[PDB]
């Protein structure tokens, strides 16, 4: 990415350092910090250092026993039948010297601590959201989640809301968010697995192109290999190699790689939609033409070959749409279907029966490399009836393109 | 033009499907 | 499966435990627990601990004489003709720490006990609905069901109502619900069979794909066997095998099977629409094209091959729609009709007479594997006239796909 | 794709699935 | 040009002087100057001489160790492992007498000096936008940036604003802005790299023709050299030669050249859109026809050859549109696609298969040098669907030109 | 022809002009 954009890989971080430093400051009594956090949230202002220092002290449960080894990028977290805590994934402590805030002494050593850390970590998910109508949906889910731990829990934070949106910029807050999610990913049956309500969005954060690669594989019904053969643009291909560089543990479920942004392993993600704009445009457009309900809202990237990427997306979508490969799966014994009758269509004109990129490429030549009146129809019929489209979306682009 | 490679990722098909599931959860509407 | 989502089967719970542990709360008299529940409901706050304890005390009617042996997953609930109670389907009792609440001692030791369990168990079904319009319909029916026992019954809990929604998240509450329903499914003629007003929704909870399979069978009028042959997609086939895994007692009327989720037998149901999305989409789409009044509100799944599944549903629905298979059922002596005359019609273009999947697969091949104008017209007539469809529903998809 | 078949071990399946859909019709909302 | 238009190249500046003079006036000490600027903002009137003097005193972090030698236009800023400051890029001072204003002594030495330089430098970007709807978005973003350095900062300057709008007209203020931006561009991973929030708009300031040149390359997917061959108007070519003059370090990222305006190196930028009006119009129009989301709002230049530039833009956009060069990128070893093409279509009237300007020019001559119906239809379809077009823009021009 | 293409000093022009457009993209309303 020449300047600013130089992609940083998860594996390259561990070449330089063998530990993730978590700067938890002051480290001074859970009872006092609980009073700081409880009253702080209720007051309308709470220091992030207190939230951090409380979150650490409340989550030091050395729970969850491994039945299989734990290792990622050369870091051996656990071996065989070891019992580890959520903070064995990180390192360090760095006292500084704190500052005053509103405190409740009425706060409980018992009643709080079983829902409060869940409430704080949940504010991470709510803060990232921007659309106010949808912010409430996660807030109400969070209200329920803590109400599931008794107390008839009623949201502590007033409608001020400014305070927890800035939390996502704290280097140490997000490291606990990543530690919690990674931990209860290994122990998904653990008692405190519910704490993953707000931390789930830290996993595969800023990896939209890998999500797009997955979306496209599901809508087409093809393998990762077969999808890759259907890439017809160079920039998409160049971006594909960038994504598929070996030794990054992108297929490992138990890995540090999903939290590369929140752990601070990578300043610039390789798998972000912004760093793969050609693949993201092509992938999401093709998927939308193949009846995706999510692709319509996808962000239309800037500085890409719109015209060329559209022709490759249309041909790919038209190949999947015209070749709904239907065959027998079950038979009442004997009565079986075996095809290959004729298989030779209308002279030079008939489109291929399979989904072979090469055959469709050869067919495209015969059509003088220009979208067929039927190809334009297919896309036109997929983009019409789309309503409530927003500016600079794949949906708006696609409808403006093919609906006239 | 260039040869396909597994690139050390054999559970890649399963992984990308899991990534899109989490991506669907972070989709804002209304 | 693969990660987090791996399906858990009913039969596999009973391999590791022969008990379904119901942790019933600190023993503090029926009379006292009546006061907590009665006052706590009409006041606006009542502990689920007290709700569960009261439900145990009031529902201990050992009134059910077996007419046949009782067995599910190797567990012998009963034999020959012995008398059993609701809580013979579960086990155990666990104490913790009790909590103060508002009580009324004016409550009758007997009179309230006839309708209150029905009322508490009924709020389970009420708390499962989001739409306030239909949510009131269930509340009115619950009031009328309690008015049948006691003439002067007025709904206890105020308009707040967000109190009993959280009960469904309590492990022990749902176990009473599942135990109550399984009991009165056996003893249908029992005096207290009315208690199933609210507990019925525990039955086949998160088993939507089995209901989808049942729906498709009723709408097409085809056997489970014949429906299975009409599956033309590999993912749908994979899901069908997952649903039809042997020894799960899915055909057994009286089993622990239907109450998978509420009994804690499985955390991920193999019969859900979420885990069987291709079968769900295709099954519900085919049903809708065949005049299903319920299919138009079925949830549209994400990350599935809409294009392939739509073509498979259309060919299937078009086959059922074209082949009515009308035959004489009653004759008035001698005068009968034999369909032997005419077995073949016009061209490679005429659709098959019957509903044989292999015959239509052959016909489909000769039509270039592209839906014919008439095939597209059948679907258009089946979707236009559908009014007021929600977003991300099968009905919206089908109209948007076929209404042009 | 390629074909496989087995007669389901359940048999009483046709009666069962129809009953499951009866209960499913009762949880639908207006 | 000719009159006041004569362009000034950044290279020609350093032949006259070997230093960029920053007139930092008066030494009243950091503590006194902080009170002036802090209260002056709160009050709504502050002297720029104070703002400049404070910004100097706070930004003397002689941090940032150099990685390689830094030289631009023969000015050796640093060598190998030198430690340089922000004001090592410039030089000088010139003290005199100063004005009185409001002062707060409650302002702390270290506390204010972390977020305040960012707030002052950030107001450069804010005060240079006109439309109030977007000014608030930048203002709130600036507030969000200061809330990261924290202390729950609230905007000091009231709704009156305007006070910071005239700051960009002060030559010394712009020199600090350019020095901060050039510095942290080299030191990307510096603690105070967040200061680039407002200084970013100083980089490549008034160099919109080079931005237009870069935009056309990204949309077409063609190289700079290939885009250059597609220039068919001499005025555009004469403007291109003006831009591409040797010895200006325009491809050098670590250079003085991106801040020719703010450092005072140039009075007339050779890279401005007003100085390259034929290239700007033609380049943006071609971009818009190839589905650019940004080209629609590009200003329409005055006193240019509209008809010739439009026809050349159409021929270029039609060439890129019709010839989306699709080729196989990945394969399963053996099954490879090779275009035996035949490289010929419908006689003399079949458009060229590639993007060779020579091939398209010859085809255009055979079309009697008149845009074809398909050529005009391509442009019509591209411009229709454009909604909310502003007067005197390339977007609105294109719609009026082709939407007929 | 007025003149033939000469790779004028700026060998890294292609990467450079795209970076200039990135900054110009942040100036739109």
């Amino acid at each position: 990415g020449a300047m600013e954009d130089p992609v940083e890989y998860p594996a390259d971080y561990f070449r330089k350092s063998k530990e993730i430093p978590l700067y938890i400051n002051t480290t001074k009594s859970l009872s006092d910090l609980r009073g700081y956090v409880y009253q702080g949230l209720k007051s309308g202002n709470v220091s992030i250092i207190h939230v951090n220092s409380y979150l650490y002290g409340a989550l030091k449960d050395i729970r969850g026993k491994l039945d299989k080894d734990w290792s990622s990028f050369g870091i051996n977290i656990g071996k065989a039948g070891d019992t580890i805590g959520i903070f064995d994934l990180v390192s360090l402590k760095a006292l500084d010297g704190v500052l005053p805030d509103g405190v409740s002494d009425a706060s409980r050593t018992s009643a709080d601590d079983k829902w409060l850390p869940l409430y704080l970590l949940g504010l991470y998910r709510v803060g990232r959201t921007q659309m106010p109508e949808y912010r409430k949906k996660l807030m109400d889910g969070l209200t329920n989640q803590c109400k599931m731990i008794n107390e008839q829990f009623e949201p502590l934070v007033p409608e001020g809301r400014d305070i927890f949106d800035v939390w996502g910029n704290d280097s140490n807050y997000t490291k606990i968010v990543a530690a919690v999610d990674m931990f209860f990913h290994m122990f998904k049956k653990h008692e405190c697995a519910s704490f993953r309500y707000g931390t789930i969005v830290s996993r595969f954060k800023d990896c939209a192109a890998l999500a797009t690669f997955g979306h496209l594989c599901k809508i087409t019904g093809m393998s990762t290999e077969d999808v890759t053969t259907w890439i017809l643009n160079r920039e998409v291909a160049d971006e594909m190699v960038q994504m598929m560089l070996p030794g990054q543990e992108i297929d490992k479920a138990d890995s540090y790689m999903p939290y590369l942004i929140d752990f601070g392993l990578s300043s610039k993600s390789p798998y972000s939609s912004v760093k793969n704009p050609a693949f993201h445009f092509w992938g999401q457009l093709t998927a939308l033409l193949l009846r995706s309900t999510r692709a319509r809202n996808a962000r239309q990237p800037d500085d890409i070959e719109y015209t060329s990427l559209t022709t490759a997306g249309l041909l790919y979508a038209y190949a999947v749409g015209s070749s709904a490969d239907l065959a027998q799966q079950f038979c009442v014994g004997d009565n079986k279907y075996t095809p290959d009758d004729s298989t030779g269509g209308l002279t030079t004109n008939a489109p291929p029966q399979g989904r072979d990129v090469v055959e469709w490429l050869g067919w495209f030549e015969d059509q003088n490399r220009k979208p067929t009146p039927d190809m334009m129809q297919y896309a036109k019929r997929a983009v019409m009836s789309l309503q409530g489209l927003r500016e600079k979306t794949i949906g708006k682009y696609a409808k403006s393109e093919f609906d006239k | 033009k260039v040869r396909e490679y597994l690139k050390s990722y054999s559970r890649l098909d399963q992984a990308v499907g899991e990534i899109d599931e989490i991506e669907a959860q972070r989709a804002e509407k209304s």
